[PDB]
C-alpha cells in the first residue's frame, strides 16, 4: 500500500458504485498489508546483505485485518459514507469477467476478485523486514497520506490522529 | 503581408453565409418555395388554420387558387 | 427537417469562433508589427484546428477545493446560452420568429452572467472569487444602461421584434437617427463581452487567468468558445440594430452578404478597440457608466419618447 | 538646466472650451489611438522567416567553445593552465604531462557548458589562440550530461568550425 | 498597381517551376519570395538573395531534402548549415 | 504571476479590493552574489555587475569600473570615456523602453511593447556588434574598454538615432493624451519629495515629485 | 415546442463536449496537482471567507432601477393610445423621478466606494 | 496490419496537434526572461509557430525555466510544475537553469532545475540568444513528432 497502490486506492475508488461489494461481506478474509517505502529498504538492504544470497523473505505488515474491518477504516479515513453488502461470489466474479472487457486498464478483473477476497498466508519460517533491519510501518501512520486525496473538500484538513485505529486480528 | 489576414476573414464569412442561406432554403423546402407564413397575431393563424382546412392536404402551403370557385 | 436547420446554425457559428480565433491573432500580429500564425498550415489556417485538437486531448482538471456539480455546470451554461442566443436573429429569416425577440436576448444575455459567477465561486480560489465580484460589478455597471438604449432606439421600430427592425431602415440606417445612443450602446457590448477596454473578469495582469483560473482542457475551452460566440452574436445583433441591410424578398442572399461583411467590420472593431487601449478600472467602469452614460441615457429617452409625437412619426404595429 | 514635463494650465477661451467639450463628448483623442494603431496595420512586419532566414551577427560574436590547430595539424594548446585561472565560473578542468615525444600537451581538457558564462575571457587569456568560441549557437542538447564538454568533443568542434572560425578571427585579431 | 502587384504575384507563382513548385516552397518554407541564386551547397542547399528586402529577409536558405542519413523534406533544422555557408548567411561577411 | 516580475512574492491584506498592507517578500532572486565576488580577482567580478541589472548592463559595468578605476588612482582614456558615455546614454535608452512598455503591458496597453522591442533588438545588435554578446557584454572595464569600436558602427548609431523620435513619438500619441492611461496613472502613487528625500528614493523617483537632483 | 428543441439541442451538445473532455484524455491527478492555485505557494485562508463588497450601496440602488426598466419597457405600445397627452406626461414624469433619484443619491456621495 | 496502421495515423494526428500549440506558462526568473521576450518581440514572433504565453499554470503546455532557481524560489517552481495538466514539458534555459552557472558554488542557488523537475531540453548560454531559445522549441517540436503513444498502447 502506498500512494500509487492499487490496494488502498482500489478499495477508495469503489465509492462511487453506492455501495461496497464484499464476498460473505468480508468477514473471512484476513489481509497483511505493507508500506511501499518498506519493501523498498528492504530491497535495498538485500541488495547489500551478504547473508542474503539465496534466502527467500517474506514482506508483511505488522497487523492483520479482517478485510471488512479494513476497508471499513479506509472509509473512514476517505470520509465516505461506507454501505457494504455482501454478494455471492458467482455474480461478483460474473461483474469482474463484464469489466475485464475494457481494451485500457481494467478497473478490476476475476483474478483481482480472487485475490481481494483471499486470506493472506501466514510464513512464520521464513525471514522477514525485521531480519534486515527494517520495522515495519503500520497503517494507521501512513493511510492518511493515501487517502486524503479521496477527501472532499468538507474533511480535507482532518487531521491524522482523529479516525480510531481498526480492530486488528492479532494471533 | 496585411493581405495574408484576408484568407481567415474569407473563411469566418463563409462560415458565416451559411446560416442565412440554409434557413432561407429551409423555409422555402418546407413552405411550397413561398417564404414560411409569419404569425405574430392571432388573426394570422386563424388564416393559416383555415388555409390548412381548405386545401384538404392539411396543409397551409397548398393555395387554392379561383379554379375552386366552379 | 427542423433539426437539420439547428445544426447548420449551430456548426457554422463553432467553425466561425474557431477562425476567429485565428483572424484575432493575425489581426493584432499585423497591427503590433509582426505577422501572427502563419506556420501551422497555410497562412496559419490549421492553427484553430491544432488548438482544438490539443485541448481536448488533454486532462481536465478538477480542483480537490471545487465543488464539482457547479464547475461543470458554469462552461455547459455558457455555450448553450452562447449558442442559443443565436435563434432569433433574423438573416433576413429568423430561426425563432419571436414576438419578443429583443426582450429574450435581454433575458438569456442576463442569465450568461451566472456562467462566470458560478465558476469564479465553485473553483473555490482568490482569484476565481475575485473575477467572480468582477463579473458582478461589471453587470451592475452595464445593464440599466444597456435596456434604456435598446429601448429608446426601438421607440422608432414600434415592436420588439427583430425582424421588423429591417422594414425600419429600408431606405436610412438607424445611426443617422440615434447615432449618440448608438456609441453609448457599442460601449455597453464592448463591456457586456467583458472585452478589452473592459476586460476586468478575466484581469489578465491584474489576476493572473481571473475567473476560470482553475479550468483547464476542454472545459477551459468551452468557456473559451462561448467568449468569442458572443462577440460575434453581439456585433451581429448591432448590425442589425444600427446598420439595416436592404432586404429583398426575391433574394435574401444580398441580406446575408451585407449582413455578414457588416458584422465582420463590427468584430474587427473590437480586436482594433483591444489592440488600442489599456484596461479601466472596474470602479471607474462602473462611475462611466452611472455618471456618464445614463444620465444621456435618461436624456435621450426623454427625447426618443417625444420626438414621435410631436413629429407625428409613431411607428405602426401597437 | 531643467525642464518642466506636467506644468501647463488651458486656455479658458469659449471655443477652446467648446473643442474640449467636443473632444470629450466624441472621443476624438481615442480615434487619433485607433489611426496610429490602423497605421501600423499597414507596415511591412519585422519578423524573419527563421529557421530560413537568420539574424545578422558578428565576427565577435561568442558561441560554442572549440580547441583549435595550427596549420600543419598540431594542437595549439600547450597547458598553460591561463584559461583555466581567468574563467569566472571554473568552468574548465586541465590535466597535462609530457607527451611522448616529450610535447606540453593535456591529457584532459573540460568546459562544462552548464557552469560557462560565454564571456569570453578564456580566449582573451590565450597566448596561442587554442581555444575560442566559435559562431555556433544552435547547439540545444536533450540531456543535461551532453553540455559537459571533454578535450574529444572540443577538438572535433574545432576540425568542425575551423573554417569559419579562422575567417572571423582574420577579421578581427587587428582590433585585439 | 493593384494590377502589377497581381502580376508580381503571378510572376512569384511562374518562376517558383510551376504549381508543383509554388506549393513545395509555400508548405516547406512558408514563404514563395524569388531571389537570385547565390549557389548551391555540397548537400543539397541552396542560397538566395534580394537585396531589395530590409536587413534580415536580404538572404535565405532553401534546405536540403536529404541530409547524411535522415530525411529532411519536413524536419530542417538551423544546425543544416555548414560553417562558410553559416558565416555568410549570419551577415558576418558580405563574400558568399 | 504576469506583473510580479518573476519572483517577487507580495503577500497582500485585502478588504474588498482595497489594500490594507502590502509585505513585499524578497530573496527569491538572491543569489548571494556578493559573497562569490569575495572569491574572485577585481576582472573575474565584473560580469557579476552585469548580471545584476539584466537591463542597464553597461551602467554597472561603468561604475564598477569608475569604484575601481577611483581605488587604483588611474584614469580612462579621453576616447575611452567618450564610449562608455556614449554607451551608457544606449543603454538608458534601452532600460526606459523596457520600463515604460513593461508598465504599459501591466497597465493594459499591449501594443507599444512589440514596437519598441524592434528598437531594443536594433541596440542588442549594437551590443553585439562592439563586444560580441546581445546584452551580457562586458565591454566596460577598470582600465577603460575592452576593444575598439569597429569601423562601421558610429554609422549604424547615428542611422538609428535620427529615426528613434518618431518611435518616441508614436509611444506618446498612443499613451500620453489618452484619457484611459490618466485616469490609469494621474494621482496613483502619489509621494512627497520630503518622504522620497526620507525614504532614500533617487533618480525619476525623486525628479517626479519636483526635487531637481541628477548625478 | 420548436424552442424547446432548440434548447434540448444546444444543452446536449455542450454536455457531449464536456463528456468527450473528461473521458478522451489520460488524467492522472494526484494531490498536489489538483491543490489550489495561488501564484507560487499555499493560500493562508480560504476562498470561502467573507469578501467585503464596497459598492453595497450601487447594488441595492440597482434593484431599484432594475425594476423602473419594467416601467418603461411597454412605452412602444403606449404611444399608440388615442390620448397621447396624458401618456407623454407619464412617461416624462416616470423618467424624472428616476433622474431625481439618480442625482440625489449622486449628490449625498451615494455613488462612492467605500474606503 | 490494420489496427496499427489507424494508431499510427492517429499518433501523427495528436503529435501534430500537441506540437502545432505549445503554450508555455508566462514564467520567468532572471537574465534569461529578457531573451524569451525577445523572443516574443516582432522580430522573431513566437506566436507565429502557434506558441503564445499564458499566465494560469492549468492552461500551459511547456514550462520555460528561464532564470536562476533558488532555494527559496524551488518550492514555488515545483508548485507550478505539478499544477500544469498533462501532457506537460519543461526546457531549460541558460547555464543558471542548466547547471547552476554563474552562481553554481553559491549556498542559495540550485545547481540545476533538473534536480527539481525533469527537463526535455537544455538550451545553452548566458543568455542564449532569441534564435538559440527558438532552435530549442523547434527541437522540442521535433521530439514531440517523434513520440509514438497509441503504437506503445497498441502493442501492449
Ligand atoms: C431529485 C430532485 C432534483 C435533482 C436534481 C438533479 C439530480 C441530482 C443527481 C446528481 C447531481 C449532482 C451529482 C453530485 O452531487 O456529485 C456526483 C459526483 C460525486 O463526486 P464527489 O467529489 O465525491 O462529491 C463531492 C461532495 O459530495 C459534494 O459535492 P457538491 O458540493 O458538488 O454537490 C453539489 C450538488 C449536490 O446536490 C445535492 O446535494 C443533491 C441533489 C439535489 C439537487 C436539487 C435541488 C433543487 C434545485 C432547484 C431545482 C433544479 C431542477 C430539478 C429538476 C428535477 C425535475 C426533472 O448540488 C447540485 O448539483 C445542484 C445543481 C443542480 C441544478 C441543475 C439546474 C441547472 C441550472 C441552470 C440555470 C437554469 C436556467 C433557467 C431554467 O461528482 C462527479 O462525479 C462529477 C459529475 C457530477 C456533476 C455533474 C453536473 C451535475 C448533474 C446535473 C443535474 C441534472 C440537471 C438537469
Ligand atoms: C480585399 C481587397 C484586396 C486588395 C488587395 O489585395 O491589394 C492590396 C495591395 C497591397 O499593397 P501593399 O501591401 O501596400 O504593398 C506591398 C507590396 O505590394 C508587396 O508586394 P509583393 O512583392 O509582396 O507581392 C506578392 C504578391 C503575392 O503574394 C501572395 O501570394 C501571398 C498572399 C496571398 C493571399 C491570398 O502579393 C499580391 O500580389 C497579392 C495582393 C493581395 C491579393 C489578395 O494594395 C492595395 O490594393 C490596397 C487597396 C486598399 C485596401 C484597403
Ligand atoms: C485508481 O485507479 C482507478 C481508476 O483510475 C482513476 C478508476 O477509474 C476506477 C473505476 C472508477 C471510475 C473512475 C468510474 C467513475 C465514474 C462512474 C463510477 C461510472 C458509473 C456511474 C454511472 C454510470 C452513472 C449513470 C447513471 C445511472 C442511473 C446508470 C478504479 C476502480 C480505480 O481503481
Ligand atoms: C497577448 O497575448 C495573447 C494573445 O496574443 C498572442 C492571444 O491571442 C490570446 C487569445 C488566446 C489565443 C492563443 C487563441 C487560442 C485559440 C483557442 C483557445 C482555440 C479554440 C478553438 C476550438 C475550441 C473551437 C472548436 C473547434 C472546431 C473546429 C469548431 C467546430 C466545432 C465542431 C462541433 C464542428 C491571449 C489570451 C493572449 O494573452
Ligand atoms: C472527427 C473528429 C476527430 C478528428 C478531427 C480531425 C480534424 C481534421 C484533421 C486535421 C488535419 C490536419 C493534420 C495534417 C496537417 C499536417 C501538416 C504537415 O506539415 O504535417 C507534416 C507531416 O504529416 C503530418 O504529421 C500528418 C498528421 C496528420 C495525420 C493524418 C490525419 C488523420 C486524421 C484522422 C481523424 C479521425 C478522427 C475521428 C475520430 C472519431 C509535417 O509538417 P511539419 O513540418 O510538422 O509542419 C510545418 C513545419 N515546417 C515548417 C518545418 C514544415
Ligand atoms: C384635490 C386636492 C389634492 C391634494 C393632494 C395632492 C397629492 C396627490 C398629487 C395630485 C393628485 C393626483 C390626481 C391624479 C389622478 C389621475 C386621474 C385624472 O387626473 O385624470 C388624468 C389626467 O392626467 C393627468 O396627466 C394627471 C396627472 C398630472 C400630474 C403629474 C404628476 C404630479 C403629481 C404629484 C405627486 C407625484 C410625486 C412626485 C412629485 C413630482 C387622466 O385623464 P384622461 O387621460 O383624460 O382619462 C383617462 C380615461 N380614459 C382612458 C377613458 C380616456
Ligand atoms: C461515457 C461514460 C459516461 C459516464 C458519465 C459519468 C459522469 C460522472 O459523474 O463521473 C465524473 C465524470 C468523468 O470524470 P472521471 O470519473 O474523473 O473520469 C473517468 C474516466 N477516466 O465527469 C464528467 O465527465 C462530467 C461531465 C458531465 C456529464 C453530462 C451531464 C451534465 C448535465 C448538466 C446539465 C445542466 C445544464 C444547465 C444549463 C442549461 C439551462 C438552459
Ligand atoms: C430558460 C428560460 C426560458 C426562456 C423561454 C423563452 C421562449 C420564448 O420566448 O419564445 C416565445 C414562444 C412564443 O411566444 P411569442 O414570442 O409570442 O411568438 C409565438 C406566438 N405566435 O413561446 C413558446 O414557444 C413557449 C413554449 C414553451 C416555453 C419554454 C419553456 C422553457 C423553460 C426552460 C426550463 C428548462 C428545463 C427545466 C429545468 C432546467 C434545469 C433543471
Ligand atoms: C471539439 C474539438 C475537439 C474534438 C473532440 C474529440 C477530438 C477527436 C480526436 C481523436 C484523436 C485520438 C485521441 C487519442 C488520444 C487519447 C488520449 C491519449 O493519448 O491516451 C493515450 C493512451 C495511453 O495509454 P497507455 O500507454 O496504455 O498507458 C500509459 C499511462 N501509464 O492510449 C490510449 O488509450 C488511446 C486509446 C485510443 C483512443 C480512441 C480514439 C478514437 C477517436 C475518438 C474521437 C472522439 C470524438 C467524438
Ligand atoms: S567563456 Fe568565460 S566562463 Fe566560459 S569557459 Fe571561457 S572564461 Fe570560462
Ligand atoms: S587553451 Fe590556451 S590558455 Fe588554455 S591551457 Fe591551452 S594554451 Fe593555455
Ligand atoms: S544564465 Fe546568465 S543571463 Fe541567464 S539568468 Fe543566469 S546569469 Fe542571467
Amino acid at each position: 500500500f502506498g500512494r500509487e497502490d492499487r490496494f488502498l486506492n482500489y478499495f477508495a475508488s469503489m465509492r462511487w458504485f453506492g455501495g461496497v461489494p464484499l464476498i460473505s461481506l468480508g468477514k473471512e478474509t484476513v489481509k497483511q498489508p505493507v508500506y511501499i517505502v518498506d519493501v523498498s529498504k528492504g530491497i535495498i538492504n538485500a541488495i547489500k546483505d551478504p547473508d542474503a544470497k539465496g534466502k527467500t523473505f517474506a514482506f508483511v505488515g505488522p497487523n492483520r485485518y479482517l478485510l471488512f474491518d479494513l476497508v471499513q477504516y479506509i472509509f473512514a479515513v476517505a470520509y465516505r459514507p461506507f454501505l457494504p453488502y455482501p454478494l455471492p461470489h458467482f455474480a461478483y466474479r460474473w461483474v469482474g469477467r463484464l469489466f475485464e472487457v475494457s481494451p485500457f486498464e481494467p478497473w478490476t478483473t476475476r483474478d483481482k476478485v480472487e485475490r481481494v477476497h483471499m486470506s493472506d498466508m501466514t510464513l512464520p519460517h521464513l525471514p522477514g523486514l525485521e531480519d534486515l533491519g527494517i520495522q515495519a510501518t503500520p497503517l494507521e501512520l501512513k493511510a492518511i497520506e493515501v487517502l486524503r486525496r479521496h477527501r472532499t473538500y468538507r474533511w480535507l484538513t482532518s487531521e491524522m490522529e482523529d479516525v480510531k485505529p481498526a480492530k486488528t486480528v492479532n494471533i | 503581408m496585411w493581405f495574408e489576414i484576408l484568407p481567415g476573414i474569407a473563411v469566418m464569412a463563409a462560415c458565416l453565409f451559411i446560416p442565412g442561406m440554409a434557413t432561407a432554403h429551409i423555409h422555402k423546402f418546407t413552405n411550397g418555395g413561398k417564404e414560411k407564413r409569419v404569425a405574430h397575431f392571432s388573426y394570422q393563424w386563424n388564416l393559416m388554420e383555415r388555409d390548412r382546412r381548405i386545401s384538404g392536404v392539411n396543409r397551409y402551403h397548398v393555395t387554392k387558387g379561383l379554379e375552386n370557385i366552379d | 427537417m427542423f433539426m437539420i436547420n439547428i445544426l447548420s446554425l449551430i456548426i457554422p457559428i463553432l467553425l466561425a469562433v474557431a477562425f476567429l480565433t485565428l483572424v484575432e491573432r493575425k489581426v493584432l500580429g499585423y497591427m503590433q508589427l509582426r505577422k501572427g500564425p502563419n506556420v501551422v498550415g497555410p497562412y496559419g489556417l490549421l492553427q484553430p484546428i491544432a488548438d482544438a485538437l490539443k485541448l481536448f486531448t488533454k486532462e481536465p482538471l478538477r480542483p480537490a477545493t471545487s465543488s464539482i456539480s457547479m464547475f461543470i455546470i458554469a462552461p455547459i451554461l455558457a455555450l448553450s446560452l452562447a449558442l442559443t442566443m443565436w435563434v432569433p436573429l433574423p438573416m433576413p429569416y429568423p430561426l425563432i420568429n419571436m414576438n419578443l425577440g429583443v426582450l429574450f436576448m435581454l433575458a438569456m444575455s442576463s442569465l450568461a452572467v451566472y456562467s462566470i459567477l458560478w465558476s469564479g465561486w465553485a473553483s473555490n480560489s482568490k482569484y476565481a472569487l475575485i473575477g467572480a465580484l468582477r463579473a458582478v460589478a461589471q453587470t451592475i455597471s452595464y445593464e440599466v444602461t444597456l435596456a434604456i438604449i435598446l429601448l429608446s432606439v426601438l421607440l422608432m421600430n414600434g415592436s420588439y421584434t427583430l425582424s421588423t427592425l429591417i422594414t425600419t431602415q429600408e431606405h436610412i440606417w438607424m445611426i443617422f437617427t440615434s447615432w449618440p445612443l448608438a456609441m453609448m450602446w457599442f460601449i455597453s457590448t464592448l463591456a457586456e463581452t467583458n472585452r478589452a477596454p473592459f476586460d476586468l473578469t478575466e484581469g489578465e495582469s491584474e489576476l493572473v487567468s481571473g475567473f476560470n483560473v482553475e479550468y483547464a482542457a476542454g472545459p477551459f475551452a468551452m468557456f473559451f468558445m462561448a467568449e468569442y460566440a458572443n462577440i460575434i452574436m453581439m456585433n451581429a445583433f448591432t448590425a442589425i440594430l444600427f446598420l439595416g441591410a436592404s432586404h429583398d424578398p426575391h433574394t435574401p442572399e444580398l441580406y446575408t452578404i451585407n449582413f455578414v461583411l457588416k458584422t465582420l467590420a463590427l468584430t474587427i472593431t473590437f480586436l482594433w478597440i483591444r489592440a488600442s487601449y489599456p484596461r479601466f478600472r472596474y470602479d471607474q467602469l462602473m462611475h462611466l457608466l452611472w455618471k456618464s452614460f445614463l444620465p444621456l441615457t435618461l436624456a435621450l429617452c426623454m427625447w426618443h419618447i417625444s420626438l414621435p409625437i410631436m413629429t407625428a412619426s409613431i411607428p405602426p404595429q401597437s | 538646466t531643467y525642464k518642466f514635463v506636467n506644468m501647463r494650465e488651458p486656455s479658458m477661451d469659449m471655443k477652446s472650451v467648446t473643442d474640449r467639450a467636443a473632444q470629450t463628448l466624441l472621443w476624438t483623442e481615442l480615434v487619433r489611438g485607433l489611426g496610429m494603431t490602423l497605421s501600423y496595420l499597414f507596415r511591412e512586419p519585422a519578423t524573419i522567416n527563421y529557421p530560413f532566414e537568420k539574424g545578422p551577427l558578428s565576427p565577435r560574436f561568442r558561441g560554442e567553445h572549440a580547441l583549435r590547430r595550427y596549420p600543419s595539424g598540431e594542437e595549439r594548446c600547450i597547458a598553460c593552465k591561463l584559461c583555466e585561472a581567468v574563467c569566472p565560473a571554473q568552468a574548465i578542468t586541465i590535466e597535462a604531462e609530457p607527451r611522448a615525444d616529450g610535447s606540453r600537451r593535456t591529457t584532459r581538457y573540460d568546459i562544462d557548458m552548464t557552469k560557462c558564462i560565454y564571456c569570453g575571457f578564456c580566449q582573451e587569456a590565450c597566448p596561442v589562440d587554442a581555444i575560442v568560441e566559435g559562431p555556433n549557437f544552435e547547439f540545444s542538447t536533450e540531456t543535461h550530461e551532453e553540455l559537459l564538454y571533454n578535450k574529444e568533443k572540443l577538438l572535433n568542434n574545432g576540425d568542425k568550425w575551423e573554417a569559419e572560425i579562422a575567417a572571423n578571427i582574420q577579421a578581427d585579431y587587428l582590433y585585439r | 498597381e493593384l494590377v502589377q502587384v497581381l502580376r508580381r504575384g503571378l510572376q512569384q507563382v511562374s518562376g517558383h517551376g510551376g504549381l508543383r513548385g509554388y506549393l513545395r516552397v509555400l508548405f516547406r518554407a512558408n514563404d514563395v519570395r524569388v531571389g537570385t541564386l547565390v549557389g548551391e551547397d555540397k548537400y543539397g542547399n541552396k542560397y538566395y538573395e534580394d537585396n531589395k528586402q530590409f536587413f534580415g529577409r536580404h538572404r535565405w536558405v532553401i534546405y536540403t531534402t536529404e541530409m547524411n542519413g535522415r530525411d529532411t523534406f519536413w524536419d530542417v533544422d538551423g544546425s543544416m548549415v555548414p560553417p562558410e555557408w553559416h558565416r555568410w548567411l549570419h551577415c558576418m561577411t558580405d563574400d558568399p | 504571476h504576469p506583473a510580479a516580475h518573476g519572483v517577487l512574492r507580495l503577500v497582500m491584506e485585502l478588504s474588498g479590493e482595497m489594500v490594507r498592507k502590502c509585505d513585499p517578500h524578497i530573496g527569491l532572486l538572491h543569489r548571494g552574489t556578493e559573497k562569490l565576488i569575495e572569491y574572485k580577482t577585481y576582472l573575474q567580478a565584473l560580469p557579476y555587475f552585469d548580471r545584476l541589472d539584466y537591463v542597464s548592463m553597461m551602467c554597472n559595468e561603468q561604475a564598477y569600473s569608475l569604484a575601481v578605476e577611483k581605488l587604483l588612482n588611474i584614469q580612462p582614456p579621453p576616447r575611452a570615456q567618450w564610449i562608455r558615455v556614449l554607451f551608457g546614454e544606449i543603454t538608458r535608452l534601452l532600460n526606459h523602453i523596457m520600463a515604460v512598455t513593461t508598465h504599459a503591458l501591466d497597465i493594459g496597453a499591449m501594443t507599444p511593447f512589440f514596437w519598441m522591442f524592434e528598437e531594443r533588438e536594433k541596440m542588442f545588435e549594437f551590443y553585439e556588434r562592439v563586444s560580441g554578446a546581445r546584452m551580457h557584454a562586458a565591454y566596460i572595464r577598470p582600465g577603460g574598454v575592452h576593444q575598439d569600436l569597429p569601423l562601421g558602427l558610429l554609422d549604424d548609431i547615428y542611422e538609428f538615432s535620427k529615426n528613434f523620435s518618431f518611435r518616441i513619438d508614436e509611444l506618446e500619441e498612443m499613451l500620453t493624451n489618452n484619457r484611459i492611461w490618466r485616469n490609469r496613472t494621474v494621482d496613483i502613487g502619489v509621494v512627497t519629495a520630503e518622504d522620497a528625500l526620507n525614504y532614500g528614493f533617487s533618480g525619476v523617483m525623486l525628479r517626479g515629485s519636483g526635487i531637481q537632483w541628477d548625478l | 415546442m420548436n424552442i424547446m428543441l432548440t434548447l434540448l439541442t444546444n444543452v446536449t451538445l455542450a454536455s457531449l463536449l464536456v463528456l468527450i473532455a473528461f473521458w478522451l484524455p489520460q488524467l492522472n491527478a494526484y494531490s498536489e496537482k489538483t491543490s489550489p492555485y495561488e501564484c507560487g505557494f499555499d493560500p493562508m485562508g480560504s476562498a470561502r471567507l467573507p469578501f467585503s463588497m464596497k459598492f453595497f450601496l450601487v447594488a441595492i440602488t440597482f434593484l431599484l432601477f432594475d425594476l423602473e426598466i419594467a416601467l418603461l419597457l411597454p412605452l412602444p405600445w403606449a404611444s399608440q393610445t388615442n390620448n397621447l397627452k396624458t401618456m407623454l406626461t407619464m412617461a416624462l414624469f416616470l423618467l424624472i423621478l428616476l433622474a431625481a433619484s439618480l442625482a440625489y443619491e449622486w449628490t449625498q456621495k451615494g455613488l462612492e466606494w467605500a474606503e | 496490419s490494420r489496427g496499427e496502421y489507424v494508431v499510427a495515423k492517429l499518433d501523427d494526428l495528436v503529435n501534430w496537434a500537441r506540437r502545432s500549440s505549445l503554450w508555455p506558462m508566462t514564467f520567468g526568473l532572471a537574465c534569461c526572461a529578457v531573451e524569451m521576450m525577445h523572443m516574443a518581440a516582432p522580430r522573431y514572433d513566437m506566436d507565429r509557430f502557434g506558441v503564445v504565453f499564458r499566465a494560469s499554470p492549468r492552461q500551459s503546455d511547456v514550462m520555460i525555466v528561464a532564470g536562476t532557481l533558488t532555494n527559496k524560489m524551488a518550492p514555488a517552481l515545483r508548485k507550478v510544475y505539478d499544477q500544469m495538466p498533462e501532457p506537460r514539458y519543461v526546457v531549460s534555459m541558460g547555464s543558471c537553469a542548466n547547471g547552476g552557472g554563474y552562481y553554481h558554488y553559491s549556498y542559495s542557488v540550485v545547481r540545476g532545475c533538473d534536480r527539481i523537475v525533469p527537463v526535455d531540453i537544455y538550451v545553452p548560454g548566458c543568455p542564449p540568444t532569441a534564435e538559440a531559445l527558438l532552435y530549442g522549441i523547434l527541437q522540442l517540436q521535433r521530439k514531440i513528432k517523434r513520440e509514438k503513444r497509441l503504437r506503445i498502447w497498441y502493442r501492449r
